[PDB]
C-alpha cells in the first residue's frame, strides 16, 4: 500500500521551522507565519510524497545557500497556500 | 554589511514580498 | 497534486455508519468498530480518491441489495484494516 | 423448515460473513 507521509512531514516540516526560527530571528513574526500555513493545508497534502520531497528539498537548499532562505520560504508559503483547504 | 538578506536580489525580493503579506493577513 | 477527499470521505463514511445503525440493531458492536477502524486509519487513506471509491461503492451496493450487507461491511473493514496506523486500546 | 431470531440468512454468502465479521469483533483485536 501508498506510505503515509504525515508523521515524516511533521517531522521535517518541524526541521525547517526550526532552520527559519535560527535565521529569521529579526522577523518573529515570519515562524508563526509558516505554521499556520502548514496548519490549514489539505490532509492529502499533508501526508503526502509530494509534500516530503519539497520538505527534504527545501531543507536542502536552505543549509547550501543560506543568503538566499527568504527565496525558499517565500516560495514554501506559496506550495502550502496553494494546496489550502 | 554584504551578508545582508538584501544583497542577493531575488532573496531581497522575496523578503520584501513575504513580510507585507504577513502585514496584509494581520 | 492529488484531490483531496478528507470531508467527502467523513460525510460518505458517516452515511454508511446510519445504514449500518438502520440493520444492525441486534449486533450494536459492529457500528462501534468500523469507527474505531475509521478512527485508527492512516491520514493518507482518509483523505483519499481510494476511500471515496471504496464508499461510493458500498454505499451503492448496500442500497441495491440489503440482503448482502455483511458482505460489504467485510471489504470494508478489511480495507480500512490494511490502512491501519495503530492497534486496538482496551 | 425452523426460523431464528434475525432476518441476515436468506444469502449463503451474507451469513458466512455475517458469522466471520462478528467472530472477528468478539476477539477484540487490531
Ligand atoms: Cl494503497
Ligand atoms: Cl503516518
Ligand atoms: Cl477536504
Ligand atoms: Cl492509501
Ligand atoms: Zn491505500
Ligand atoms: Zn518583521
Ligand atoms: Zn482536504
Ligand atoms: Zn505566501
Ligand atoms: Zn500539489
Ligand atoms: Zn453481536
Ligand atoms: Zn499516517
Ligand atoms: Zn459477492
Ligand atoms: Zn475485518
Ligand atoms: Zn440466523
Ligand atoms: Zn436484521
Amino acid at each position: 500500500g501508498k506510505k503515509c507521509y504525515k508523521l515524516e512531514n511533521e517531522k521535517l516540516f518541524e526541521e525547517f521551522l526550526e532552520l527559519c526560527k535560527m535565521q529569521t530571528a529579526d522577523h518573529p513574526e515570519v515562524v508563526p507565519f509558516l505554521y499556520n500555513r502548514q496548519q490549514r493545508a489539505h490532509s492529502l497534502f499533508l501526508a503526502s510524497a509530494e509534500f516530503c520531497n519539497i520538505l527534504s528539498r527545501v531543507l536542502s537548499r536552505a543549509r547550501s545557500r543560506p543568503a538566499k532562505l527568504y527565496v525558499y520560504i517565500n516560495e514554501l508559503c506559496t506550495v502550502l497556500k496553494a494546496h489550502s483547504a | 554589511d554584504d551578508d545582508d538578506d538584501d544583497n542577493d536580489p531575488e532573496n531581497r525580493i522575496a523578503k520584501k514580498m513575504l513580510l507585507e503579506e504577513i502585514k496584509a493577513n494581520l
